[PDB]
């Protein structure tokens, strides 16, 4: 099954009850690790990572991350200095890593400047993609440094994936868990001549589904209505696709494939 | 967790050398090669993190990720190459693993030797100009001081010698008396 | 670029010490190392930035302060013998990928007491009238006999300018007595010039060897004369 | 600086029916920047007994955030989410809309 781990960074200036730093680990959706600038501690997010990871590792990371903290909020000065900006403005940083179910992988590592993409690694051509002149200028600097870039595509394609296997085997209770959906579709004449058809899923995991409407065992080729994968607040997801008008609701998940005929 | 280098090599003036270094960590996050002169600072010589060979003048660094193994390759030595040699790796905790050290010797190629002991005054002993393949033992008695064979180069000329110094009943005739010297010593009277 | 001291220091068991070492190349990260033979750097503390500092492999026996983003103080609360050491400060710049910058080192050594240190005494050797007829070279033999604990430098001059071709200094001392512990020690050096350069009378060697002993801070209530940081030296002319 | 106004999402935790135990759910995400204010209202008063996850972050550098709490559906009571963002000028009050 396709996994990932991710790492996002948040440097906000001037901030509001609002930390100046934030620092949050996730695999899949699961938050796994928490740092901020007001705890100043490295903490796990999950069970499984706290069981796992004896107390050195996040006395190490706590260190690291006190280390980090400072030098995110030196580089939102110089890009505040750059764009001749004042006030409050955010700087986010996201790297990370995926194993597909294929045996594949992949690798990413990307900054923001106020929620907009700023600048995006490429990992095969050891560069930086620059959006603007101040993302340009960033972009030249880190291009100047090749052990930097070698160091960062190390990370990437091998100790990124081996942090991941590690924390699969952690939490395979819950990460590798299969909780099948629950599926029902309703039917209700809406406004006058036009009948909606709703099919809805609930109790799954992993979140990942896929729903859709066919006409005679075909493709629809009018507009179904997609309803976003939620939370349930237990650990599982619901979600739902609708149509207006023999039609059929067609669900995959987890390699089982299911049909419910109206 | 490990990082092995041999604790010392010799090798000749004007010849190539291979300084091995094999790790076992839990993660890999770089390599360095440092170098340090006797009673001085390590100083950086290279980093590796991909695989490859990176050549910096007369020095190159290897680095093969999956063996867990690198070199530091020396070419064309000199006698200023002779110092220790540090390999550190970056653990997956991103903290450097220090092995414990090469102590890299190079031997002179001496062209013309001319073994012979002298005596000096201000007493001592001098034993110099043998061949890079003359080794000096310790004394055997307590009241005689013997040092072990040093290399000076006298670099306006091409001309580099190693020497040994006794001191201390004791005369130069018998001085390194503990040491195999070379059959054709000259002593003068 | 990294600065640290004392270069050498010479303590008495329980005495306190603080070694201190600055860097101005706005580095972040910055660490205190234990050298010691046959093994490799042993990581004491590390601060990874200012307002931080973190236990290394051996923090027994030690404490620091990032005093603040340049300074970085290393304190021996209670010297013990088994500190006898040569410490090394480092700084490296924010994040990598990036190298370690490394101070000069500081050699402490700790006794019991201080009864047993002595300066060296210097004697030059000048060459020997066959090797000048056999060689057409002449060979100057410095020793310095005597000194605890081994705490020297030793230097050439000629004409009153430091010399390094011709110059072969021991790089070990010789222990005077090799089976007791506080054994003093005794080096040797020789510097190789051409005879035309040795006949020459105007021409002034020097031989020179800087000890590091005690301060003036230190007690000393001994008959002999008080074994202090010191330059000896002995010189010929040609 | 492009701000985002934030999504909210409001639902039960299982299929609703008047007179059994579930939970309620606001789901609120797409928002940026950070700083957001969420309450679960029950006849346009606050819920006290409120639980909800830490912020959290998209690959779209937008943030998430699921607020919930324990209840009992009943045709009388009308629960709602209200949201504050520097999006907004007033508080946005979104009304459960019954499953
Ligand atoms: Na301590």
């Amino acid at each position: 099954r396709t996994h990932s781990l991710r790492y996002f960074r948040l440097g906000v200036s001037d901030p509001i009850g609002v930390p100046e730093f934030i620092s949050v680990g996730y695999v899949d959706s699961h938050p796994i690790t928490t740092y901020d600038s007001v705890t100043r501690q490295k903490e796990p997010r999950a069970p499984w990572m706290a069981e796992n990871l004896a107390p050195d590792h996040w006395e190490r990371y706590t260190q690291l991350l006190r280390g980090w903290q400072q030098m995110f909020k030196v580089e939102l000065k110089r890009l505040q200095r750059h764009y001749n900006h004042s006030g409050s403005h955010t700087y986010q940083r996201m790297i990370g890593c995926e194993l597909l179910e294929d045996g594949s992988t992949t690798g990413f590592l990307q900054y923001a400047y106020d929620g907009q993409d700023f600048l995006i690694f490429n990992k095969d051509t050891l560069s930086w993609l620059a959006v603007d002149n101040v993302a340009h200028t960033i972009k030249q600097a880190w291009e100047a440094n090749q052990h930097e870039l070698l160091y960062q595509k190390n990370w990437l394609e091998e100790e990124c994936i081996a942090w991941l296997k590690r924390f699969l085997e952690y939490g395979k209770d819950t990460l590798q868990r299969t909780e099948p959906p629950l599926v029902r579709v309703n039917r209700k004449e809406t406004f006058p001549g036009v009948t909606a058809l709703f099919c809805k899923a609930h109790g799954f995991y992993p979140p990942e589904i896929y729903m859709t409407w066919m006409k005679n065992g075909e493709e629809i080729v009018q507009e179904i209505d997609y309803g976003d994968i939620l939370p349930s607040g237990d650990g599982t997801y619901q979600a739902w696709a609708s149509i207006e008008l023999l039609y059929s609701c067609h669900v995959e998940h987890s390699g089982v494939h299911m049909v419910l005929q109206v | 967790q490990n990082i092995d280098q041999p604790t010392e090599m010799t090798a000749t003036e004007g010849a190539i050398v291979q300084i091995n270094c094999t790790y076992q960590t839990s993660g890999f996050n770089g390599l360095f090669w440092y170098q340090q002169h006797a009673g001085e600072a390590p100083t950086f010589l290279s980093y590796n993190v991909l695989d490859g060979l990176e050549e910096k003048g007369r020095f190159s660094s290897f680095l093969s990720r999956s063996k867990g193994y690198s070199y530091l390759l020396l070419k064309e030595l000199q006698m200023k190459d002779s110092a220790s040699y540090l390999c550190a790796v970056v653990d997956s905790n991103y903290q450097l693993i220090w092995g414990a050290g090469t102590k890299l010797i190079i031997k002179p190629d001496i062209q013309n030797p001319d073994p012979a002991v002298y005596q000096l005054r201000d007493s001592v002993c001098l034993f110099t100009d043998f061949d890079s393949q003359t080794n000096v033992s310790q004394s055997k008695d307590s009241d005689v001081y013997i040092t072990d064979k040093c290399v000076l180069d006298m670099r306006s000329m091409d001309f580099k010698s190693n020497s040994a110094v006794a001191w201390s009943d004791f005369a130069c005739a018998n001085a390194f008396n503990n040491s195999i010297i070379p059959e054709d010593t000259f002593f003068p009277s | 670029g990294v600065t640290q001291t004392p270069k050498f220091q010479v303590l008495k068991t329980g005495q306190s010490m603080t070694l201190q070492c600055a860097q101005d190349m706005n580095h972040n990260s910055m660490y205190w190392y234990r050298q010691d033979p046959g093994m490799g750097l042993r990581l004491i503390y590390y601060s990874a930035s200012e307002g931080t500092t973190d236990k290394g492999e051996v923090p027994n026996g030690y404490n620091v302060s990032r005093l603040n983003k340049r300074e970085f103080s290393l304190r021996l609360e209670s010297a013990a013998p088994s500190q006898t050491s040569v410490y090394f400060c480092a700084s490296s710049p924010p994040g990598g990928t990036d190298t370690q910058y490394f101070g000069e080192g500081s050699r402490l050594t700790v006794l019991e007491d201080l009864k047993n240190v002595f300066p060296p005494e210097v004697a030059v050797f000048e060459p020997s009238e066959a090797e000048i007829s056999h060689t057409q070279k002449a060979t100057l033999v410095c020793l310095a006999t005597g000194f605890y604990p081994d705490h020297v430098e030793l230097s050439w001059w000629v004409n009153g300018k430091e010399v390094h071709s011709g110059v072969c200094t021991d790089p070990q001392p010789l222990k005077e007595q090799p089976a007791l512990n506080d054994s003093r020690y005794a080096l040797s050096s020789r510097l190789r010039v051409s005879a035309t350069f040795w006949q020459n009378p105007r021409n002034h060697f020097r031989c020179q060897v800087q000890f590091y002993g005690l301060s003036e801070n230190d007690e000393w209530t001994q008959d002999r004369a008080k074994p202090v940081t010191q330059i000896v030296s002995a010189e010929a002319w040609g | 600086m492009i701000q985002r106004t934030p999504k909210i999402q409001v639902y039960s935790r299982h299929p609703a029916e008047n007179g059994k135990s579930n939970f309620l759910n606001c789901y609120v995400s797409g928002f940026h920047p950070s700083d957001i204010e969420v309450d679960l209202l029950k006849n346009g008063e606050r819920i006290e007994k409120v639980e909800h996850s830490d912020l959290s972050f998209s690959k779209d550098w937008s943030f998430y955030l699921l607020y919930y709490t324990e209840f009992t559906p009943t045709e009388k009571d009308e629960y709602a989410c209200r949201v504050n963002h520097v999006t907004l000028s007033q508080p946005k009050i979104v009304k459960w809309d019954r499953d």
